[PDB]
């Protein structure tokens, strides 16, 4: 699974997806 | 980019060795903050507990530390991240490579 | 699954600050009390937790166990032993066929 | 919309589903 969380610092809030693998996550970079 | 890719370890040397600790594959803006990444790590932390011990036997929640971002250069030494600087700054400024950008933490003390 | 709650704070034993925000809960009748009491010991955290990280501050923290009751008459509520199945607790109490309503405050 | 969380106690781990509000969630008596 992709877990989200919003974190708020110094009023700005930002989004991290966090997944257990970078297979299937992770951009293609060839 | 706006995008940008992380993976995201403990600190191989200020943190002793944890086989609970695995290795974390993220993704978030480019103008998201050290501080960002930081808090985000003891949020995380503290809702796999939570979950953990929902899932226990344990009836009672007993459940906070605040950490330190590093990287490694290319000297293969660690830098400490100053908390205000954006995640693209910092790659643009001490990774400078184009694979996901290697990150570490160790408690502030 | 098939026992449905509406479970809200203790009218008197609340903590006035606090939302009073009613919950709509759906799990086995097999479910005993001490598990609710846990659930919602686990949600409040996690709801506290996220809260704190959408929160301007930077510093986080570490709280408290439940007692369930059921209204009764009159004017009064009814302590839940932790063992009691939830549908045990329907029966004995409840009765009625509608969602059960429930109510928790800290154990002191 | 719903939320899912397995809970623990004694052994025996149940599942608790909990929504903002009945209509679409409770069944029809
Ligand atoms: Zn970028």
């Amino acid at each position: 699974e992709v877990t989200v969380t919003d974190i708020t610092a110094n009023s700005i809030t930002v989004t991290f997806r966090e997944a257990q693998a970078a297979e299937g996550f992770f951009r293609d970079r060839s | 980019a706006s995008e940008i890719e992380l993976v995201f370890r403990p600190h191989p040397t200020l943190m002793e060795k944890d086989d609970s600790a695995q290795t974390r594959y993220i993704k978030t803006s480019g103008n998201a903050t050290v501080d960002h990444l930081s808090k985000y790590l003891a949020v995380r932390l503290a809702l796999e507990e939570l979950r953990s011990k929902g899932e226990s036997n344990q009836m009672n929640l007993d459940t906070e530390k605040q950490y330190t971002i590093y990287i490694a250069t290319a000297s293969g030494q660690f830098t400490v991240l100053d908390g205000s600087f954006s995640l693209e700054l910092v790659s643009e400024k001490y990774w400078k490579v184009n694979k996901p950008m290697e990150l570490y933490y160790a408690p502030t003390k």
